[PDB]
């Protein structure tokens, strides 16, 4: 049926 | 999963003021405003998932209950000729845009002092130009376009006619063109 | 052979319905909360210094932060109504049973909601002094029981009553033991 | 406040496990199933009402265990703290002789989600209709987690949910009979 | 800012394109989107990985390199297939920038392939007495397909105050599902200005054909990528 929604993943800062 | 864009093209006169509209069928983790020019480059003008953003001349509004966003392009200006697209994040799909088909934007110049003439050029070729920009050019013979001379803040239009003049342009020419020749 | 854990948690808030929406975005390294987003505050906040610098850095990305900010109607209010008809609005009739261990016990399983009203009564008469109960315990398969118990002696010729009102029924279900 | 919904997403080193599931008032609505990258609804009828694209999960966990490691480095490899389980075995209904039912072993309070469990009937192990949910989240960012085992009433048997994790000294083991 | 190579690619019915893509330094992911007759979604790649991908034949694949550069790859290819193909990075749901894209035409054949003729058209003695402005007109004739860049040059430098260029072009037989291309260009600058033997002006075509690897059929030239183009020295 209806689709359901996802927040994506925050990539944490590099180095 | 839809994308509706309204209107599907549009004429201004460089001054005027519109809104673009776009409206769409699912929540919608960002949307976002493209202007695509002739050559197919896109610009991003607006990152807009809610609230209302301005920036310069151009502001947009997105309503994410509702489900729409208003592009507003105040005192508009020949340079925004092109495709204006709405493009949209849609919250339960990562890493993907959907697109509207967008609206195309023709922008064309106020000529305040016209000086309609038609010109014979040699290496064929005539030129229609300095006519305002209310003219419709009759289809060889190209549309009109713009030139902007844009540091003697100078702009006009002009088309072009090859394979005599005074027969090629016929299409409504205003009442009093300067021919020579 | 040491292990490291990293956990991310959105968490949808809803108060009546979708009228008030809190959004709580969490990571946790190790069983430590080090950073979240609370649609409260409206920007990322270090919980322990573990954290720091990813605030800072989250911060500075304005995309993100106007995405999240938009998040409790793109994101929360939009699961909350994909979702309701099998999850709030989610039923099943409580089984209730009476037994003797002394000691009165009324057995209610496999209901859903978590929302309910267990109640005993001595010849028509409540009965709020003397009733142990376990809580509310989550089967894990979305169904809920819980058994509450009376001190008495049963003197025969008494009625006993286990009254139980639940979302599922309109009007209240009642076990009666007797004798 | 009347309803959670909670996107939790964990990643373990160096076991390299992943976890995606969604959560309603502490409840499984889905996970995805990292091998074979679909959606598994907790109960099959909800696959009806809704869906999931599993490759937005699939996504946030390569971001999760890059986390993960960044976040690693930053804590100067500080390991996580094992905290042992509880364990309770409970019944579905109320036991009755040759009526068939179903044992539940919740394990709660323990982290990391890691653990090894065994159902044994009369010291042996069994595993006859056997299942179990993933691992579910808990707001002190520990874990729960079901195991179920149904079976037939009767006077002789003894049953033992067996755990382990790391956080205990020997094998947890937690008896179940019908009196 | 993103780049795409190539910028433009003729391929006949049958054959395979590879097309690259980089993204912005500092951008993980890439995105790769058609638009034919609206964009439509492709692919997205993330630190080297295919994370997800459209509703394409698997004809259409891919990859990215551990630089974070990737590779579109179409191999049995078809006229529907002939689209402006666009390149994309970003932050993961944050804002998208795109490059300048890959024009890619799919033919039956080649055989009706043309570079322009170009020509120069000085401006009129009557303008110049009317207005005290000079407007040069250029044409480019008799090229296929419509894979053209049309750029003045005045005394060797490249020019864009005072010019206009058709929007898109007209085709010379306007009922054939085939035929050649016309398109002009005016650059207009002040009387004085033309009027200065010292001065040059150049209309110059781009032209983008066939390239040296490719089969060719027919007697005549071979339609190569190529300018075109044409001067005039400003008369006094
Ligand atoms: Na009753
Ligand atoms: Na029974």
């Amino acid at each position: 049926g209806e689709l359901i929604g996802i927040l994506n993943a925050a990539k944490v800062p590099a180095d | 999963i839809q994308v509706e864009q309204s209107p599907p093209d549009l004429i201004l006169q460089e001054g005027a003021n519109s809104t673009l509209r776009c409206n769409f069928s699912d929540s919608v983790n960002n949307l976002q405003w493209f202007h695509q020019n002739p050559w197919g480059q896109l610009i991003n003008l607006f990152y807009i998932p809610s609230g209302t953003k301005q920036n310069g001349r151009l502001s947009a509004t997105t309503v994410a209950t509702e489900r729409y966003s208003l592009l507003y392009i105040s005192s508009s200006q020949t340079t925004d000729s092109g495709v204006y697209f709405c493009a949209v994040d849609r919250g339960s799909t990562l890493g993907r845009l959907y697109f509207g088909r967008g609206t195309q934007l023709t922008v064309w110049p106020d000529i305040q002092k016209p000086d309609p003439a038609v010109y014979q050029l040699r290496d064929s070729v005539c030129l229609f130009t300095d006519f305002d920009s209310q003219t419709n050019v009759s289809q060889y013979i190209t549309d009109k376009c713009v030139l902007d001379m844009r540091s003697m803040d100078f702009k006009s239009n002009s088309a072009v006619a090859w394979s005599a003049c005074a027969n090629a342009f016929n299409s409504i020419i205003p009442e009093d063109t300067f021919f020579p020749s | 052979r040491p292990r490291f854990l990293w956990q991310l948690k959105f968490e949808c808030h809803f108060f009546n319905g979708t009228e008030r929406v809190r959004l709580l975005e969490r990571c946790i390294y190790n069983q430590e909360e080090s950073v979240r987003f609370d649609s409260d505050v409206g920007e990322y906040r270090a919980v322990t210094e573990l954290g720091r610098p990813d605030a800072e850095y989250w911060n500075s990305q304005k995309d993100l932060l106007e995405q999240r900010r938009a998040a409790v109607d793109t994101y929360c209010r939009h699961n909350y109504g994909v979702g309701e008809s099998f999850t709030v609005q989610r039923r099943v009739e409580p089984k209730v049973t009476v037994y003797p261990s002394n000691l009165l016990v009324c057995s209610v399983s496999g209901f859903y909601p978590g929302s309910i009203e267990v109640r005993w009564f001595r010849n028509g008469q409540e009965e709020k002094a003397g009733v142990v109960s376990t809580g509310l315990i989550q089967n894990g398969d979305w169904t809920f029981q819980t058994l509450v118990m009376l001190e008495t002696v049963p003197r025969s010729g008494e009625v006993y009553t286990c009254q139980v009102e639940h979302p599922s029924v309109t009007s209240p279900l009642t076990v009666e033991w007797r004798a | 406040e009347e309803h959670v919904i909670i996107q939790a997403e964990f990643y373990l080193n160096p076991d390299q496990s992943g976890e995606f599931m969604f959560d309603f008032d502490g409840d499984e609505i889905f996970h995805v199933d990292m091998a074979k990258k679909e959606t598994v609804w907790r109960l099959e009828e909800f696959g009806r009402f809704a869906s999931f694209e599993a490759q937005g999960a699939l996504a946030n966990i390569a971001v999760d265990k890059a986390n993960l490691e960044i976040m690693t480095k930053r804590s100067n490899y500080t390991p996580i703290t094992n905290v042992p389980p509880e364990v309770t075995v409970l019944t579905n209904s109320p036991v009755e002789l040759r009526e068939p039912n179903v044992l539940i072993c919740f394990i709660d309070k323990f982290t990391p989600p890691v653990v090894n469990v065994t159902w044994l009937r009369n010291g042996k192990p069994v595993t006859t209709g056997v299942s179990e949910t993933v691992f579910l989240p808990r707001e002190d960012h520990l874990f729960r987690k079901f195991h179920y085992l149904p079976f037939l009433p009767s006077t002789e048997d003894v049953y033992d949910c067996r755990v382990e994790h790391w956080g205990l000294d020997e094998p947890l083991l937690k008896h179940w009979e019908f009196d | 800012g993103v780049t795409q190579s190539p910028t433009h690619l003729i391929k006949t019915r049958g054959q395979q394109a590879t097309l690259r893509c980089s993204p912005i330094s500092g951008h993980t992911s890439v995105y790769w989107y058609q638009q034919a007759l609206g964009l439509q979604f492709l692919l997205w790649y993330d630190e080297g990985e295919e994370r997800n991908r459209g509703n394409f034949p698997p004809r259409f694949s891919g990859r990215q390199f551990p630089n974070y550069s990737s590779e579109l790859n179409v191999n049995a290819l078809e006229l529907e297939d002939s689209a402006l193909y666009l390149c994309a990075s970003s932050q993961i749901r944050e804002t998208q920038y795109f490059g300048p894209g890959t024009r890619l035409l799919v033919l039956e054949d080649l055989k009706n392939v043309f570079p322009p003729e170009v020509a120069v058209f000085e401006p009129s003695e009557a303008e110049i007495s009317h207005t005290q402005k000079a407007t040069l007109v250029c044409l480019a004739t008799g090229f296929y397909p419509d894979h053209v860049e049309l750029s003045w040059w005045v005394n060797g430098k490249e020019v864009h105050s005072g010019v206009c260029t058709d929007p898109q072009p007209l085709k010379e037989q306007p009922a054939l599902n085939d035929s050649r291309y016309a398109l002009s260009s005016r650059l207009r600058v002040s009387a004085t200005f033309w009027q200065n033997p010292r001065n040059h002006f150049r209309c110059q075509v781009q032209f983008y054909g066939l390239s040296e690897n490719d089969e060719w059929t027919q007697d005549r030239a071979k339609p190569v990528t190529q300018i075109v183009s044409a001067e005039a020295w400003g008369r006094a």
